[PDB]
């Protein structure tokens, strides 16, 4: 959960070297991010999850 | 000398060469097999149709377009019309099987773009309105691939099925489908992809027209970018081979 | 069980190359933090315990609760056994599509008074009676129908300041685990129930009171509590995104992917 | 007929017993860690080493 | 563009001039609104504490 | 363990002097009084024991109360987890910088009437519940919120006229100890909060009524008690002077070193 | 699995045994006695002698 | 499996991975190291931060034009106000260092060009006028490129530096500066360069203000040349990485 005491830091990305195109070819690109836990990964402590909602009984 | 670009597939008779392509991501790590005896139920003897049945098919190729959201297909019944894996489907109240699925999609270097090869096993999709539930007409279609659409569907009192995308019809993340087996085509280093499911199920063997046990589902996450005076129809085409098929309780012939 | 070492590192100038791999292959890398950088030599006695399957899905739930009256129309209180009438227990079952475990039922009930004009009210202690009746037995439809006499279906009889009740159930599937996802119909033509409910038949619960205990109304509370144990799984899956709606279905309510924030540069929630 | 383990700790013995004649009355089992990540990761038929490219 | 499949794109392209910022996002894997509803995300809602070694894949 | 021993002496005349030192080596002298003076051997039997750490700081001790009532405005009563809400326990956590030690928690919870005028009162018997919410989880604001089901957090169900519940929980703090004292600001730039109120995330316990009870209202009063065990201690400490005054900080109120007395010579207190 | 110990006298045995398998449920321990003066007296480099002067 | 196209250098954090390159030339075939004891003058105990020293910096990247002459950066005060080895430079009378120099500059197939990346030990740059000498100011600047000027420089009364070409600064011949150790960018079929340098100088310790001894320079040969509806910017960026570095002498803080 979010607190002041323990934040984790930050991440960016920068150009190194611009992107270079043919001509013909699309100037605009995209890039797909990824995320996994190396096998160092732990966790502790179950709780509830805040996501889901509810109202009354579902039918 | 060898290469790790390309791969070569034989089942029975049909064959699958591609010269460049990724590993084949195999199940969970359980090569599809026949059924040990010590978790079968039925007593008759099983039909083993071998090559009959083992080899690949190829379904309708699909256009794929800048603005397409994307694709499933239910491979239980797809090929329910095809060749003798539909005829021994219907003579029969038992089947088991696991799926090789094999897409090709080619361009050159210079289109943009990728796609999400995933196979959900059990993919339950909601229905348009809240109440009902969606027609049999609707989650199917013989060999012909249905579509999503990109934008919320309006509901009515019809039983249409929920197609927008990023809740992938199941509604859960489309982002996170990736627990699931899968692979990446990419236009830049990839041409096809490959996948090999093994039979999973709750019970050791199943009815195939009752229960889709696995579902077949191509998204595109970055549209297909291509500046003009390139070759504007790119089609998609999708390759399904059973493995290891069995059959049992001959009956009548239909479905009813 | 306890965490992997990080394993120290020197510099490196080489043609191995860690740092780059192909995602195409559906193939997560295994490279660990020392390769990327230089690392220190590390013994790590953190320990992945808590986050087994155990621990994860055995813990207490209310699935769901009742109203019945001690006089008037409602006098007992009847219902179908499924998980999904109670959303934070059915969201922990669906990540796994093949789920195998053992109940453990524990029952919680408690008593209310009910404005009145009745005079003289003196309470007696309540007795409570809870009945399960597996699928297709006789259905009781008055309080004093012969069905109560239990003469085989497992009942259990409660009373009010005793500690909570409590029974264990083994794995009652017909298959070989339960189902939590289940694409097909009823019915081979294609055509009645779809989804899991045509699946799931697991009898139904029923409770009355023993006695009617005083002059006076009294409404009574009743509340189940599943416990799994023994837990085995299969084939995880994306956890459930839009709010659910219906019991029988997955239907659901298109809705947004995440939350949103400002300018992708923006750094803070919004 | 009782059986002995051991606790969770970090930085000792419990005597446990089963006094039920049914599987589903024994208390849950906590304790089993064993795991193994191949089945998720690296579902692959060829084995690819870390050091190497992934498409040679 | 939250409800739409662009939330899972990083747009790239061509510049003038080199040193401009391709995005950023904070880190902290359960609150954060990107790391939200991710995978990992989900997991360590239902923990309080957690550590170990976060993996970011790029294609 | 045992108290050491006196070694007996006879006279003495040598240039060797116990009885002299130097403090300002910050060294406190290890004389015994058999240096200064003659002595006879004596055994001692007295035992230190109950002077060690644990049978210190291992008491039941009350932290803190709340009132909730049945019916009206307050329903349910909520609290964070802080030990220094209480003077008596706070004090005796003040001599030792870090602490190590795993809490034992025991509730003791009490039913009063109201005045009303309500007629036909008839008690049942009550129900209570308490719930643990361990930080950023979801937070009730009403009694009858889809949180109270806990399909995961701990909680527990109790009933009057039994025994007080009691339940053990393990070290929680996420560092090597917890701290008592604590010197710094939450943010980087040396703004915000100062003080220890920055370490201290527990997370949050409430409790309310499971059913009403009764028609005439009632309320309730709920006690925690800690009881550490298994402790260690770390740098002590001289122990606090002036009175209390806030719980998030130590700000005190100037007071005096000691009582006083009459002129130095004056041999009793006044 | 039982254990025995000692009980605190003055001028015996009790059986005891863990039932539970997290440690923290396990009984207090208040019989460790262990104790060494030298971390708070006489923290000084070098050794001082008593029977010596302290500054010499 | 394995090929000669890739690299991965890891240097404490940083870690610079290239899928097109050469080998890495090495100095003069004396790869880098601490100072032996034999060696030895300064009789205090040397500080060597390591990590906190030894990783690679980006300095500012500069465009290439079609006419663009060529650029010189000085090693030894480039990084003086970049983390702490310029931290470490100023509390110091003295430091030993060995440079690790890496030029990324990329195109597509379509790109003609040829750079020369070449790494001088002392050049000493002359002067507009034969009388005077350039100033500080001219033959430095914090961390950004001076560039060279492809036409002779007017000879005034100022303190100018000589930038033309042909001559490089030193007068000596462009045609042949490989004599030092370099590497040649090449957008057919290279894309980075990389190279290695051991400390060189006359004595075993120096002070790092005063006295340059390792001047960098990228002169293109061939210059830009594409035909029109390519992408027209193409920065080159340089990454610098000082090894094995020691300092001896603390003192106040400054340079004066
Ligand atoms: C007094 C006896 C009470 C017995 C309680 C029996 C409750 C049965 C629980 C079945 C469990 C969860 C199953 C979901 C079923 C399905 O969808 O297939
Ligand atoms: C029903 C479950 C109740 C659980 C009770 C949890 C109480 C947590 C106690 C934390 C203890 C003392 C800590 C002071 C914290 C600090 O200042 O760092």
């Amino acid at each position: 959960a979010s607190d002041e005491y323990t934040a984790g830091g930050f991440i960016t990305c920068w150009y190194q070297t611009n992107i270079v195109v043919p001509a013909d070819a699309q100037s605009s690109c995209y890039i797909m991010c990824f995320v996994s836990a190396c096998n160092d990964f732990s966790v502790r402590l179950l709780k509830d999850t805040p996501f889901i909602s509810q109202e009354n009984f579902f039918q | 000398g060898y290469s790790d670009r390309v791969r070569s597939i034989t089942l029975g008779n049909s064959t699958i060469t591609t010269q460049e392509c990724a590993n084949v991501v195999v199940g969970y790590g359980v090569w599809p097999d026949y059924l040990k005896d010590s978790e079968a139920t039925a007593e008759d003897q099983p039909t083993q149709p071998d090559v009959a049945t083992c080899r690949f098919y190829t379904l309708d190729s699909v256009q794929w377009q800048k603005t397409s959201p994307g694709w499933w297909w239910k491979l239980p019944d797809a090929l329910s019309n095809l060749g003798l894996f539909g005829q021994n489907m219907q003579y029969h109240y038992l089947g088991r099987t696991g799926y090789t699925i094999h897409v090709q999609c080619n361009a050159s270097k210079f289109h943009q773009g990728c796609l999400l090869v995933v196979c959900v096993p059990e993919a339950e999709m909601g229905c348009a309105t809240l109440n009902n539930t969606p027609s049999s007409a609707e989650l199917l279609g013989g060999d012909t691939a249905k579509e999503f659409a990109d934008k919320p569907v309006a509901s009515g009192s019809n039983k249409l099925v929920q197609r927008v995308v990023y809740n992938a019809g199941m509604g859960v993340g489309v982002g996170n489908l990736t627990i699931f087996p899968h692979q990446w085509i990419n236009l830049r280093t990839n041409n096809s992809a490959t996948i090999v499911m093994p039979y999973t199920n709750s019970v050791p063997m199943d009815n195939m027209f009752r229960h889709n046990n696995v579902t077949l589902m191509v998204i595109p996450f970055v549209p297909l970018d291509y500046c003009p005076g390139s070759t504007t129809y790119v089609p998609i085409t999708v390759t399904i081979a059973p493995m290891c098929a069995e059959y049992n309780g001959l009956r009548l012939a239909g479905h009813q | 069980g306890r965490v992997a070492d990080t394993v120290g590192t020197g510099p490196t100038n080489s043609e191995a190359i860690p740092a780059l791999t192909a995602a195409e292959t559906g193939h997560t890398s295994q490279v660990v933090p020392s390769d990327t950088m230089q690392t220190r030599h590390v013994k790590n006695y953190h320990s992945r315990s808590e986050s087994t399957i155990e621990n994860f899905l055995c813990r207490s739930a209310c699935v769901y609760f009742t109203e019945y009256e001690n006089s008037g129309a409602k006098r007992y209180a009847e219902w179908v056994i499924t998980p999904r009438q109670a959303a934070q227990l059915r969201r922990k079952l669906e990540f796994f599509t093949y789920v195998r475990f053992d109940l453990e039922l524990t029952f919680v009930i408690t008593s209310t008074q009910q404005p009145s004009t009745t005079q003289n009210q003196d309470a007696q202690i309540l007795t409570h009676q809870i009945m399960y009746v597996p699928p297709g037995g006789p259905v009781p439809d008055k309080v004093d129908s012969y069905v109560w006499q239990t003469s085989t279906n497992p009942s259990v009889f409660w009373t009010e300041g005793n500690a909570p009740p409590r029974m264990s159930v083994p794995f009652l599937s017909i298959g070989n685990a339960y189902s939590n996802f289940y694409d097909g119909w009823s019915e081979f033509s294609r055509n009645g129930v779809y989804g899991i409910n045509t699946l799931n038949n697991m009898g139904t619960l029923y409770a009355r009171h023993v006695n009617a205990g005083s002059t006076g109304p009294i409404k009574s509370t009743i509340r189940i509590y599943f416990k799994p144990k023994h837990v085995k799984a299969w084939i995880p899956r994306p956890p459930r995104l839009c709010q659910y709606e219906k019991a029988k279905n997955v239907n659901f309510q298109p809705s947004g992917v995440t939350t949103t924030r400002q300018s992708i540069t923006t750094m803070t929630n919004t | 007929g009782a059986q002995v383990s051991t606790q969770k700790t970090g930085a000792i013995h419990y005597t446990n017993i089963n006094y039920y004649k049914d599987a589903a009355s024994n208390s849950a089992n906590r304790q089993d860690f064993t795991q193994d990540p191949s089945k998720f990761t690296e579902p692959v038929k060829d084995i690819m080493i870390k050091s190497l490219p992934a498409l040679n | 563009k939250v409800n739409s499949m662009e939330a899972y794109q990083i747009p790239v392209r061509s510049n003038e001039g080199s040193g401009t910022q391709v995005f950023g996002f904070p880190l902290q894997p359960g609150y954060s609104s990107v790391f939200s509803r991710t995978l990992l995300g989900e997991i360590l809602n239902y923990y309080t504490h957690w550590s170990g070694s976060i993996k970011l894949t790029f294609m």
